[PDB]
């Protein structure tokens, strides 16, 4: 099947993997026989958004949202938004409340792993605690205390970026050793040469106590590097081992949003509370009315980016170590009736 | 006691600061240029707000800086 | 005791420093945005988003100042 | 207190002085954009006055932060 | 007692000073739209002369807050 | 003496300098459109000087500031 | 100690700003050009994107200086 | 004798090179027009050089700083 | 004394800080005229990316400068 | 006597190096002007040559403060 | 040697940051000009590395200072 | 003596390099337009080489303060 | 101490030689653009355009001689 650009490319997938290509599919068509990435997004994607928000109070907004939608595709009306110029059709808005129903499932479940709901809410409600403050259960992983948890949150961070990259990698590599594209096997194998040295050397650099088999280690990653470097001919790989390096620090910004959203919601809320608190008994009503005009305008501020962040982190990326981008395949198009 | 608190306030506030003013600056071209692709075609509504979405990475790893250096009070 | 002077010097730094950013950045996009009203009088919506979507900067330096403060 | 209250004092200062700076860079470009419509319609001076006194408002949190700085000294 | 003293006041020289920095770079441009109106039509003086007048706010919030930490000296 | 008049005397100097540096930033712009808008025309002589005798305020203010604080030295 | 803390903690601060004003500067011209390329065009996408999203490199080895600096303390 | 001298003189620095620097800034563009008006007209020598002399103010006001904090030492 | 520590600190950080935003300042016009060169046509990337992508020597010695001055901590 | 010297002679380099960045950004302007007045009409070579050399009475002025400040130490 | 080495430390960094930064504003509109050339011709391209080459040398002067200073150690 | 026998040198140094940076900036704009001017016609290179021959009188009283400081040592 | 002397004699030296590469680069920027435009268009002003490149570092000897001139301070 190697007669050039001839084939017309459709995709398909199992019924729960339909709503996402919506998102894969506007980028580039894929080249026929290439791998396609449609079934990576579904698990990867309301994960990490999920890991982001955590916050119980704007999913249930979200869930309320949804509802609104799928009266929307119920009704089987189209929605109209001329300021914004969209038209869209009660399917994509079948969609899209797929999309949202697995974003709050992912965003309830890493919010009650992170308690805080709008913010801080036990000091007001003990059902969530600390050891300092007593309460039914305590906060399994308090995210406001960036003295020990940091550094697990940028641990498993990290791993997530370390997964996705030799993932992206050895799909590169399966296909250029399957399409007899083997300069292709052998950047991806400089590539993953290079990056197990990098992450042992910087693993040494940074905690170790014993040296053992990590010397060797980098040393048979670097070999492996300069090997693959060597006889392939091309030179171009050099700067861009230190720009796959960028790709593996680059998945820091999750745990950077969350971080910065929660503390946002709780610095809200406890100027909620310390408004019920000081003014005494009539304070309560100045401090909800304040907290809630306050976390509706944070919330349309920042639900944007915090949306943007996962899924450009599955496009710059991992589209781009398998080969995704650099040709266009042709459309599939049938001549059938337009109805 | 030491004045070192103080200091590293001084160090937090300078990077969030700086991360702030680099986004800015990407912001400004950015949004102009969207806006004037905007006024022609309104179809091009999306692809505007992504590209003006992207660089908030800057001031994401400028307040990662914060809490980080915030952890040591 | 002493250090608390830093700590308002922090402050300043910050809040300054995110004002001066937003404000190059709103400069480029209200003047587009007005330029678009000037010829249009319909994309007012789309103007306004873009121009409320630009001060994440001073929010964020209100956090900064914020927790800075409750530290004090 | 002693010579917390003189460092205090000049947070305030260039608080509110980078804060005026970056509102003014913005209103420059903003007003004479402005200038520019009010020249040729003499109709969009409602426009105009909104989009100039929206980046004014860069200087209530100048303000608000030098004055919680203010109830300290 | 003392150093203090002239710590707020660099800091007053530093608020005022910043202030006009900011104000002066946009009356700059603002100026510059005025007198191409004014040149080309000179009916335009009143709209002209408030555009350019607006600036000042910035160098009276400066003249505030040296009034606050003068009256605090 | 005193050191802390000393330092009240740096901000002084930063102070006007500042000032002048903002309102030589003003004067560049509007003066250059005016000295065309005199070659062209050379009948909007007064407003041209007015136009560039707006900017002397921002020194003016400056000089103030160096008074209050002469008489505080 | 402290000061050895709070000096540490500062250079980190400059560190990482001055990488994310680097990165925002060529950020801003990188992505106007982009958004101009995919707006006549609308098939210039990988191109644009991958030659936008490049020149984070600077932020990481900034993230790099700042995290092993953190860890020698 | 001590620190107090020293800085006294450092702010007579700073008055006067930033006095000229702002000036530096100001008949850039002014001079750049006049020039310009001088080449294509021959008859607006008076008008380009008054316009060109008048932003020497800012700096002799900043000699009269430097010449009362001389007298001040 | 830690002073010797932070002192080594903040010159790396500051050194890998400017080498980075020179390298930015460099890779915006140089990116720009590149994708430009692209857009038209979509054929000189080997010549836009090597061209882009040969300023990442100011910053690789600019950490080899951090590299060394870790190694004398 | 003795601490006090260093902060006079670093008054003295930043008054005349202040100074000559102020000149040096208007003769950047102005001489580019009159290089292109003498390449297109040649006839000008005598009023570019004044033109170009009256601004450097800032540079004067930042000797005639440098040398008063060398005899005062 | 205590804080004397680390005040070597801020030199060396500082030294090769702004030899860094000279480097790049060259660099940037020299590979822009470069690059426009090499996209319209392509056969100039010797041309275009050697003169993209030379405003590497403060780079090498920079890091010769650096290097003088680290055999002072 | 003291620290002050190492902050003049500080002075020393800061004087020559912003007499350098004001005679950078000056001598960009003037070689240009005076080498787009030699491309048009070379028959003016005399005149061009004399206009960007004035601008580094600059360094030589850059050179002249930091030789009067060396004595002063 | 002594020590403390030089240490900031030699961020002077450090300051003195970073703005004289600052400003022969910002001029250098401008200077090659003008040079290199001229160069493609006309290939044959070759040597015109290298002495009106390197003029301007000047400001870098005279940079590095001064750092010398402290150098010898020892």
């Amino acid at each position: 099947h190697h007669e050039a650009d001839r084939i017309p490319v459709v995709l398909d997938n199992p019924p729960w993997a339909k709503p996402f290509e919506l998102l894969v599919s506007f980028l580039n068509t894929p080249k026929y026989g290439t791998f396609d990435p449609t079934p990576v997004v579904p698990v990867f994607f309301p994960f990490w958004f999920g890991m982001i928000v955590g916050d119980i109070g704007y999913a249930l907004l979200f869930y309320l949202v949804g509802r609104w939608l799928s009266g929307y595709v119920k009704r089987n009306e189209p929605l109209v938004i001329d300021l914004f110029a969209l038209k869209l059709k009660p399917q994509v808005i079948g969609k899209l409340v797929h999309i949202l129903n697995w974003m709050v499932f992912w965003t309830v479940v890493w919010g009650v792993i992170y308690g805080e709901f709008f913010g801080t809410f036990l000091e007001h409600l003990g059902v969530f605690g600390t050891p300092e403050h007593p309460g039914l259960i305590p906060i399994l992983i308090h995210r406001i205390d960036t003295a020990k948890t940091a550094n697990l949150l940028i641990l498993l961070s990290v791993a997530f970026g370390v997964v996705l990259v030799f993932f992206g990698l050895a799909l590169r590599a399966y296909l250029g050793l399957k399409h007899r594209h083997m300069a292709h096997f052998w950047e991806g194998v400089g590539y993953l040469g290079g990056l197990v040295g990098v992450l042992a050397l910087a693993a040494s650099y940074l905690g170790n106590l014993q040296a053992g088999w990590l010397q060797g280690l980098m040393y048979l990653g670097f070999g492996v590097f300069l090997l693959a470097v060597l006889m392939s001919r091309i030179w171009l790989m050099i700067p861009e081992i230190f720009t796959q390096a960028g790709h593996i620090l680059s998945h820091i910004r999750i745990y950077a949003v969350g971080a910065a959203g929660g503390i946002l919601a709780g610095l809200l809320t406890d100027v909620g509370f310390a408004l019920a608190e000081r003014l005494g008994l009539l304070g309560v009503l100045l401090g909800l009315l304040v907290a809630g005009v306050l976390h509706l305008l944070i919330l349309l501020l920042t639900t944007l980016g915090h949306m943007l962040q996962p899924i450009r982190l599955l496009w710059v990326e991992f589209f781009t170590k398998f080969g995704f981008y650099e040709e266009n395949g042709r459309p599939y198009r049938p001549f059938k009736s337009v109805r | 006691g030491g004045l070192d608190r103080g200091l590293i306030a001084v160090g937090m506030g300078l990077a969030v600061g700086l991360a702030a003013l680099g986004t800015g600056v990407a912001q400004a071209r950015i949004g102009a240029a969207g806006v004037g692709a905007i006024a022609e075609d309104r179809s091009n509504f999306g692809t505007a707000l992504i590209f003006l979405l992207l660089p908030e990475t800057l001031v994401i790893f400028g307040l990662l800086i914060a809490f980080i250096l915030n952890g040591r009070l």
